[PDB]
RNA sequence: CCUAUGCAGCUUUAGGGCAGGUUAUUAUUCAAUAAACUACCUUUUUUCUGGGACGGACGCUCUUAUUAAAGAAACAAGAGUGAGCAAUGGUUUUUACUAAUUAUAAAAAAGAAAAGCUUAACUGCAAUACAAACAAUUAAAGCAGGGGCAUUGUCGGCAAUAAUGCAUUGAAGAAAUA
């Protein structure tokens, strides 16, 4: 990785800024909810939970 | 309480804004009536701005 | 100053308490510290042969004392426990039955002892009881291991007590001085070889008028905590002094009020202690006893597992919380029980009329997964009346008894 | 909302059970910091209803 | 005396001294005087809790 | 990035997706109060010593210094 | 312990000489308080750290004992006067503590002599009394 | 003799340090701090070059020869520059004017000067191209907001071609979290 004394990848600037925590979560789509009951490996006539 | 009072002096400083752009202008318009350039007939209407204008700025200053 | 310097003190932090480990002793306290504190035997021999002729009472009782603590046990004769430390009477391991020395300790142990009793004798006649219990102690631990086969100085020891009607003890004599004195006489007289039979008789007769005249008459026993108090009474039990029991019920008695510093170690011994006794008369103290094992159940040993079953078929008490805690614990460790003694706590629970499913269930998986199985004449009939008292059915124990009569039929000495 | 120990016993109940211990409580209350993230507190055992 | 550093010192008088105090009164004296002069005279002792007790 | 660049940093295995990472103690309901540290300022300096320096930014490795005596 | 040595190995060769100088007086002073405190050295332009001995101040005291009726020489630190004084003087610093603590050859030599001579006068007027 | 990821010894008013002595200040009955003097420890002391040293040079523009596309080197040649302007910027009107720059055949619906009003020497974005190893550097239709002069056109600094400096570290104004 050595450029010959150039040294081009350190003349850009830093950036600090946090990513929000909830990137830290499974995403569960929408649509992919419905895949699941409709084939039936979900029972849509009581509440679902994460369990 | 600190966003309330930012908005507070905000407010007031252009309740305020009219008056000074009124003094902004005033104070770079020639008074003819203390010219004795003109008397003299002898610089430019130029030179009168800048003999005058400079004087008035400079003692408000 | 173009570069700003920083500075930092930092304190070396020291022991506070010196260890006598590597410098030369210069004075009597110096001496009797290095001793007192000596970590190994090589240690030990160092000193007495360096400063010899710098000797008095003092020093050859404590080197005698600290001696039993030098011997260790083998390795393979100790098991260790799960993060425990060591603390007030709690180890952080259990002893296998009958544990051996290390092999290269023996003969150390054995050429320093002979060169300390060689010079002792002169110093017989100025010893007072703290010192006398404390080596009549000591010389019980250097029997029950194998570092001495009898102590030359016990007719000594009991005379200067006995004299004058224990008038020492009258005035210097504390709690400790008659634990370590029972205890010391009970293994100088059943541990390894059995006993002569002149010895047996000495030892007998003093410790039933030292009991009487002292614990019994004066009411000594007043001094006496619960530890102190079950130390006797397990040497009483070896003893088999069954005659006289009004002194069982004090020791009992110091034993219930002080319950709840006893360990799991303590509360079998005492168990065993009365069942060999044949005090049984003594529920209350019993189920005092059995309340301890509720709290202190990561502290139970297999040795306390087959002391407390025995114990309670011999005595008849039959608590159903406490025998269910023996069965689970003894489920997880049959891998640390032996075959003969897997024997005798089946009969225990037979004896009692219990049946234990999670523990008779692990033990008749463990006999059908082995492919030969060879079971001894001597313990063959106690698995089968423990089976057969225990009212295990045809379920899986008929099988489990019929490999156990092949077995046995398959050698029929 | 569920804290650490409450979606341990939301999701293997089982876990507890078969060795006879209670299930973990569930907590009182979030932050304030999170108000507008939640809507109610999560009950281990949840409640289920007909749909 | 706490922060002095060993420079000042509680004392017990055990008699009547002619400007420290009187017998019985706990008093502050800088630590050279009673190491010289009043404790190897057998005038006054330290101010232990036991002294204190027994003589204070 | 140019190409010839940036293959090299993909060979190497930079996948870096934001541009710092995450505080899991900011997750509601997972606070530790014992793994707790003030949040410090990310340092923007490379470290180009060429003795105990990154290797990637000197051309060869040179010998360390004496130590004071 | 493992962390003493490890700043002790990190001395500078002529602050070992000064350590070791000082130790080996131990067995001729009354240690007591003495404690070994390490100077360190931090610089912001660079990465470097300098380890040397902080010295000890000795003084030279004639503290009085009542048992011996004398005025014994002593060599000792500030911190080890104050200690003693504290505590009620020399007699009491002897007879309260025991002989492991004092990790010294002279002050065990002292100890001993008090005790043996307070044990026999006590004796003494025990009886008498 | 020259060339090195060079090595070593010696010297000093080359950089940094205090770890012995002296000296200064302070404190306890052989101690702590140090922009001083002596001793000691550690570190630095470019490249190009008709061989090296000595001398000279290192950024950015214009012009000359290698023809009339572009591009093109030498310790080749001839000249500039490390700014200035609150108007010498923006925009309307008038006309006996058509210059000047370091240098130069720019320019007539264009400029310069004179007279009047002004701050676009803006906020947030941008198709498509010139150039170019990369970094950066250059031109720019168009969309929304608030403005200037006109009255439906122009203004995102200055005829054009030079007047410059990455990242890091530090500092200021405001805003959002914790
Ligand atoms: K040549
Ligand atoms: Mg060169
Ligand atoms: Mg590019
Ligand atoms: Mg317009
Ligand atoms: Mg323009």
């Amino acid at each position: 990785l050595y450029d010959g004394g150039q040294l081009g990848l350190v003349k850009f600037p830093v950036t600090r800024q946090i990513p929000s925590y909830e990137v830290l979560y499974n995403q569960l789509g929408v649509s992919k909810l419905v895949e699941f009951i409709q084939l039936g490996l979900l029972d849509h006539t009581k509440t679902i939970t994460m369990k | 309480e600190k966003r309330t009072k930012r908005a507070k002096e905000i407010n007031d400083a252009l309740a305020k804004m009219p008056q000074l752009i009124a003094d902004y202008k005033a104070a770079r318009k020639i008074d003819w009536a203390e010219v004795s350039i003109i008397d003299k007939l002898t610089l430019s209407k130029k030179q009168i701005r800048e003999k005058y204008v400079k004087r008035r700025l400079m003692k408000q200053n | 100053y173009r570069n700003k310097v920083t500075i930092e003190y930092i304190k070396l932090k020291e022991p506070e308490n010196d260890d006598y480990a590597t410098r030369d002793p210069t004075n009597y306290a110096q001496l009797l510290g290095a001793i007192s504190i000596s970590r190994h035997l090589d240690r030990t021999t160092y000193l007495y042969e360096t400063f010899k002729d710098k000797f008095d009472t003092i020093h050859y009782v404590t080197a005698l004392t600290k001696l039993p603590g030098l011997v260790h046990y083998r390795g393979a004769d100790l098991v260790m426990r799960d993060g425990v430390q060591w603390s007030e009477g709690v180890k952080p391991f259990w002893q296998k039955p009958n544990a051996q020395p290390r092999k290269h300790l023996l003969p150390k142990a054995q050429g320093l002892l002979s060169k300390l009793e060689e010079q002792f004798p002169p110093h017989l006649n100025n010893l007072f009881p703290r010192q006398t219990a404390n080596l009549i102690w000591a010389y019980g631990q250097l029997k029950r291991k194998q570092v001495v086969a009898a102590c030359p100085f016990l007719g000594d020891f009991l005379l200067s007590l006995r004299r004058d009607n224990f008038l020492a003890l009258d005035k210097h004599a504390t709690g400790a001085d008659y634990a370590q004195i029972v205890k010391g006489l009970a293994n100088l007289q059943t541990a390894g070889s059995p006993a002569d039979e002149d010895t047996r008789a000495l030892i007998e007769d003093f410790v039933d008028q030292l009991t009487q005249e002292m614990l019994l008459r004066r009411g000594h026993a007043r001094l006496l905590d619960a530890r102190e108090a079950q130390s006797i009474l397990w040497g009483l039990g070896k003893l088999n002094r069954r005659k006289n029991t009004a002194i069982i019920d004090v020791l009992c008695d110091v034993v219930l009020a002080g319950v709840n510093s006893l360990t799991p170690t303590a509360l079998a011994g005492a168990f065993s202690a009365l069942a060999k006794l044949g005090h049984s008369s003594r529920t209350d103290v019993f189920e005092a006893m059995a309340k301890g094992y509720h709290l202190q159940t990561t502290l139970m040993s297999p040795q306390d597992v087959s002391l407390t079953v025995c114990a309670c078929a011999d005595l008849g008490f039959r608590d159903d919380n406490l025998l269910k805690i023996c069965g689970l614990k003894a489920a997880d460790m049959l891998g640390e029980f032996s075959n003969a003694s897997l024997a005798w706590l089946m009969a225990g629970f037979g004896r009692l009329g219990y049946n234990h499913e999670a523990f008779f269930s692990a033990v008749n998986k463990s006999v059908l997964a082995e492919p030969v199985v060879e079971v001894e004449p001597g313990f063959a009939w106690r698995v089968l009346s423990a089976y057969a008292g225990s009212g295990r059915k045809d379920s899986e124990s008929l099988k489990v008894c019929g490999r156990i009569t092949e077995a046995f039929l398959a050698k029929l000495y | 909302y569920y804290t650490k120990d409450g979606l341990e016993g939301l999701l293997f109940p089982k876990r507890f059970t078969d060795k006879n211990l209670p299930l973990p409580r569930p907590a009182v209350a979030w932050h304030p910091k999170f108000d507008g993230k939640f809507d109610a507190v999560g009950q281990i055992p949840p409640v289920y209803e007909a749909v | 005396v706490e922060e002095s550093n060993g420079k000042l010192v509680k004392i017990v008088l055990l008699d009547d001294v002619d400007r420290v105090g009187q017998q019985g009164q706990t008093v502050v004296v800088k630590a050279g005087l009673m190491r010289h002069l009043l404790f190897p005279e057998g005038k006054a002792l330290y101010a232990t809790p036991e002294n204190e007790a027994k003589y204070s | 990035l140019h190409k010839a660049y940036a293959k090299k940093l993909l060979k190497l295995g930079f996948k870096r997706r934001f541009w710092t990472d995450p505080d899991p103690q900011m997750v509601p309901g997972f606070f530790d109060p014992s793994k707790y540290k003030p949040r410090e300022r990310l340092n923007g300096k490379p470290n180009l010593r060429p003795d105990i320096g990154c290797p990637a930014l000197r051309q060869s490795q040179r010998p360390l210094k004496k130590l004071p005596r | 312990q493992q962390k003493n040595v490890e700043i002790a190995r990190k001395l500078l060769p002529l602050a070992k000489k000064q350590l070791k100088g000082l130790l080996d007086r131990q067995d001729n002073v009354l240690w007591g308080k003495t404690d070994i405190v390490i100077r360190k050295r931090t610089f912001k332009k660079n990465d470097e750290e300098l380890y040397s001995l902080v010295q000890v101040q000795w003084l030279d005291v004639k503290l009085w004992s009542n048992i011996l009726q004398e005025r014994v020489p002593l060599t000792l630190s500030q911190e080890t006067l104050t200690h003693i004084e504290s505590i009620g003087g020399l007699d009491d610093y002897l007879l309260k503590t025991p002989d492991s603590q004092m990790k010294s050859n002279f002050s065990s030599d002292l100890r001993w002599r008090v005790v043996c001579e307070a044990m026999k006068q006590g004796e003494a007027e025990s009886k008498q009394k």
